[PDB]
Parts: C-alpha cells; sequence; structure tokens
C-alpha cells in the first residue's frame, strides 16, 4: 500500500500536494485482516 | 541534524543481471565535483 | 532550489533519476524534518 495516502492542501489560489511515500517508510498493513481494526498515517510536521 | 535530507530508497529484488553475482549492496552520496570522493551512507545486503 | 529545510527536489534534472536497481517510482521520503526517536544511537543505552 506504497504512497497510497495523500493531503493536498489548496491556498488561495495555488496547491500544495503532499503523498505519504514522501513521508513514512512505516506502512499500516490490512492485516490484521480480522475486522474493524482501523489504521493510522501519521504525517511529520507539514510545515506547508 | 543540521541541513540535509531524509531519503527513503526503495530497491528491487536480487536479480543476476544487474547486481552482478554477489547479493550485497553499499549505497554511496557525494556533493559531488566527480571526482570529490564519495562517502559511504548504507550497507547492506539486497533481498530476493 | 530554495532555502526550505525540507525541500529537495525530487526527480532532479535531465538525469534518469534511477540506478537501475530501484526502477520504481518510489524514491521519496523527501520530507519529515523529523526522524523518530533512536534506539541504537548515542543515547541507546538510556532508552533502552
Amino acid at each position: 500500500s506504497s504512497d497510497d495516502i495523500s493531503m493536498e492542501i489548496e491556498l488561495n489560489s495555488t496547491k500544495f500536494e503532499t503523498i505519504t511515500g514522501s513521508d513514512v517508510g512505516l506502512r499500516p498493513p490490512l492485516y490484521p485482516t480480522v475486522s474493524r481494526e482501523t489504521l493510522a498515517f501519521p504525517f511529520g510536521k507539514l510545515s506547508i | 541534524p543540521g541541513q540535509g535530507t531524509y531519503v527513503t530508497l526503495i530497491l528491487k529484488p536480487y536479480d543476476k543481471n544487474t547486481h552482478g553475482t554477489n547479493r550485497a549492496f553499499t549505497i554511496y552520496y557525494s556533493n559531488d565535483a566527480t571526482g570529490s570522493g564519495k562517502f559511504p551512507v548504507y550497507s547492506g545486503s539486497l533481498s530476493v | 532550489t530554495d532555502n526550505n529545510p525540507e525541500g529537495w527536489t525530487l526527480d532532479k534534472s535531465v538525469n534518469n533519476g534511477t540506478f537501475a536497481g530501484l526502477a520504481e517510482n518510489g524514491v521519496t521520503g523527501l520530507l519529515q524534518s523529523g526522524e523518530p526517536m533512536d534506539f541504537s544511537g548515542a543515547n541507546a543505552l538510556y532508552f533502552w
């Protein structure tokens, strides 16, 4: 699930699109396949 | 620490053609006034 | 191009941007001005 999540802040006219493949080497696996387990994608101090 | 960048290099599995025979790999960096020497920044055994 | 601390150009100029050992769209990890706490560095003993 590489680079699957991404934040795209929209500025007054512009926008700046950062993807997690550019932040984290840690990937929350779909395993534990057991149901209703949610995952977390932490972003590090996005100096936008 | 100081000025510089984090870099997450992802590498392909072992192929006998592109990697030669030995499965080990070391990745360097330089500045680079090519001929200015490069510093080994990581060594490892590339996976299969 | 700028004095951004985390800004280091992904996929730089005319050079292909690949060793032929990574051969994927995954290089980046270029943001994240911060790394996690180190458990094998100088203060490893105190953290452990």
